[PDB]
């Protein structure tokens, strides 16, 4: 029933930008606080960012991305967005989208993720 | 209040029986009332998400962050003592759960390393100062609300959020601020 579909991943040159989208269906999107996670090659899951429900006026970021990533949401489109600027090879990872559970610190739903690869064709 | 402590000991017993592959029947925990077993059941259902109290335990989650079950209780007590809790009060709270400094808790592991490092690194908590205190982290402000944490904080040691006048007023104001 419920589904979180991530999209927008691919290859991108370092220092460039990329917008990741997460379409949410099967539940009241405006109710849940949303989060972006990522999993780098050979590393564990890493929390990237979080945004609150009911207006989306509270954002929180990991230190690794604080000045460069921007989480946002469109409740009318039931969509979540992660804008990634000044990308770096560290940012190479699978990016997942996840709805925060009522019991804070856990998560009810997560998507399948989209792969973001930051690498230069010549450098 | 020996009966609350009795329910706590019964809860510890049921947790030890659940973690290990050991069964859980009524006569087994009788020798080691109904109010006490109901209290143990409420503690298991709220703190750890373990429903039923011969019995059969069924859990909720526990992409699994079982130790993070500790988070919303902590965010509760911090919100109870205003918006910042003394480390001594935090440890007093951790004690009734059975978590002690330098002790390998059955589920949480060593609690100091988990609450002053892990939950701090994850931005769920802040641990600042030679005395220290805990506060909400930005992840906490983003992923829950003062009203939800007040609902949780009341559900144990209470009943309704209205029993805390100033706290319910502050949660209402927080809801109004968020709606903007």
């Amino acid at each position: 029933q419920v589904q979180l579909q991530e999209s927008g991943g691919g290859l991108v040159q370092p220092g460039g930008s990329l917008r990741l989208s997460c379409a949410a269906s099967g539940f009241t999107f405006s109710t849940y606080a949303m989060s972006w996670f990522r999993q780098a090659p050979g590393k564990g899951l890493e929390w990237v960012a979080s945004i609150n429900s009911s207006g989306g006026g509270i954002q929180s970021y990991a230190d690794s991305v604080k000045g460069r990533f921007t989480i946002s949401r469109d409740n009318a489109k039931n969509t979540l967005y992660l804008q990634m600027n000044s990308l770096e090879p560290e940012d190479t990872a699978v990016y997942y989208c996840a709805a925060a559970a009522w019991r804070v610190g856990t998560y009810d739903y997560r998507g399948q993720g989209t792969q973001v690869t930051v690498s230069s064709s010549k450098g | 209040d020996p009966v609350a402590w009795e329910a706590g000991m019964l809860m510890h017993f049921i947790l030890r029986k659940y973690k290990m592959r050991e069964p859980i029947m009524k006569a087994d925990m009788l020798k080691v009332f109904t109010e006490i077993l109901n209290g143990a059941s409420r503690r298991l259902e709220l703190v750890f998400g373990l429903d039923l109290k011969t019995y059969t335990l069924v859990s909720k989650l526990n992409w699994d962050f079982p130790r993070n079950g500790l988070l919303m209780p902590l965010l509760g007590v911090i919100f109870l003592k205003g918006n910042s809790a003394t480390e001594e009060e935090i440890w007093k709270f951790m004690n009734v759960l059975g978590a002690y400094d330098g002790e390998e808790h059955l589920i949480y592991g060593e609690p100091r390393k988990f609450i002053t490092q892990d939950l701090v690194q994850e931005k769920y908590l802040k641990y600042e100062q030679p005395r220290y205190q805990f506060l909400w982290g930005p992840r906490a402000y983003a992923e829950t609300t003062k009203m939800k944490v007040l609902e949780f904080l009341a559900k144990m040691n209470g009943a309704t959020p209205r029993d805390f006048p100033s706290h319910y007023e502050e949660a209402l104001r927080d809801e109004e601020e968020r709606a903007q």
